[PDB]
């Protein structure tokens, strides 16, 4: 009945040091995908931000400077920065 | 009191982001990897400043590690307990955001 | 004390790693390059890890300890009970050093447990069990602000550290700011819908 999924990317290993850098020392199955899921749903937030500006300034190329400003928009992880 | 470094050619708070760089969890290639995938969804001709993509990574990896953080300060059993998706769904709602 | 040509040597390729490190990560990457193990950013990476290795080097050279003024370097203190052995325990607990500290509620009911018995406080069960868990919560929000401020206190680069939240471009053109709270509805509700998603995977098992 129990079976081990396919990926290629980020590994097994990573996501429970990741969740133990948070203090949570054991994670059940549905964490892998999940964790996976969160990771890329928050990169797309901030990539589509990021874009917005990048499109604004008649860019082709994302920068730094853009994902900053899409960062400060995703609240509390860059709350602060920069000033 | 331990004696501190402070190199004559190179300042502290440099050092301080390269360190922090060497800290990360996700291999980096993978990470690369995954916002090529994304990207690839929003425009094929979208290029990134290499320091987007540590930005991102930074950022993204802080943001993973407090979910667990949440999670963590929620979850007060004498018996160690295993994390499932509805923990980190509750504690969002307990002590996350929106 | 260190040889002060060899420190000078040394530093000048600390510096040189540096001005490479700042050429990569202004390296703009197609697509394809995002799928390359030697792309501008993994190379960058790497020179970072020689750069720190280096700088641990002539921290040796030098006889000084390793650090780098980082925020979690910073001891958080702890004096919640009216035990200070216990006290001592769980700031000993909250302090170890790296990116990697942060007990759960079992370490420092340990933490509380361990200095109860090797005092002989003669402490309760439930005594011991509510004192750890004010301590938890006390310490979990003292962790999460000092990696929180090592996070924005040593954040981006060269190119970043200019930044401002005056200047935002979103303040100025609101055809900019709507698409920007579209986009932010957006966020909140594909985040929401992931972790929901998985939550309802759960209840399918």
């Amino acid at each position: 009945k129990v079976l081990r999924d396919n990926i290629q990317g980020i590994t097994k290993p990573a996501i429970r040091r990741l969740a133990r850098r948070g203090g949570v020392k054991r994670i059940s199955g549905l964490i892998y995908e999940e964790t996976r899921g969160v990771l890329k749903v928050f990169l797309e937030n901030v990539i589509r931000d990021a874009v917005t500006y990048t499109e604004h300034a008649k860019r082709k190329t994302v920068t730094a400077m853009d994902v900053v400003y899409a960062l400060k928009r995703q609240g509390r992880t860059l709350y602060g920065f920069g000033g | 009191k331990p004696h501190r470094y402070r190199p004559g050619t190179v300042a502290l708070r440099e050092i301080r982001r390269y360190q922090k760089s060497t800290e990360l969890l996700i291999r980096k290639l993978p990470f690369q990897r995954l916002v090529r995938e994304i990207a690839q969804d929003f425009k094929t001709d979208l290029r990134f400043q290499s320091a987007a993509i540590g930005a991102l990574q930074e950022a993204a990896e802080a943001f993973l590690v407090a979910l667990f953080e949440d999670t963590n300060l929620c979850t007060i059993h004498a018996k160690r307990v295993t994390i499932f998706p509805k923990d980190i769904q509750l504690a969002r709602r307990i002590r996350g955001e929106r | 004390r260190g040889s002060r040509r060899q420190i000078q040597r040394l530093e000048q390729l600390l510096a040189l790693y540096v001005a490479e490190i700042r050429r990569l990560q202004e390296k703009e990457l197609d697509l394809s390059e995002l799928d390359d193990p030697d792309s501008a950013y993994l190379q960058a990476a790497r020179l970072k890890r020689k750069l720190i290795r280096l700088f641990g080097r002539l921290c040796e050279l030098k006889d000084c300890s390793s650090l780098t003024g980082r925020v979690i370097e910073q001891r958080i203190p702890y004096r919640g009970t009216r035990y200070p052995e216990v006290n001592r325990r769980i700031e000993r607990l909250i302090n170890k050093p790296g990116p990697d500290t942060f007990p759960d509620y079992g370490d420092v009911l340990r933490a509380v447990e361990k200095a109860a018995a090797r005092h002989s406080l003669g402490l309760p069960r439930q005594q011991l069990q509510l004192m750890a868990q004010d301590a938890f919560r006390d310490v979990g929000i003292r962790l999460q602000e000092r990696r929180h401020l090592d996070l924005i206190y040593n954040f981006g680069c060269h190119l970043t550290d200019d930044y401002r939240p005056g200047v935002d471009p979103a303040l100025s053109d609101p055809v900019l700011a709507r698409r920007l709270r579209e986009n932010r509805s957006l966020a909140m509700s594909r985040l929401d819908e992931v972790i929901s998603k998985y939550a309802m995977l759960q209840d399918k098992s």
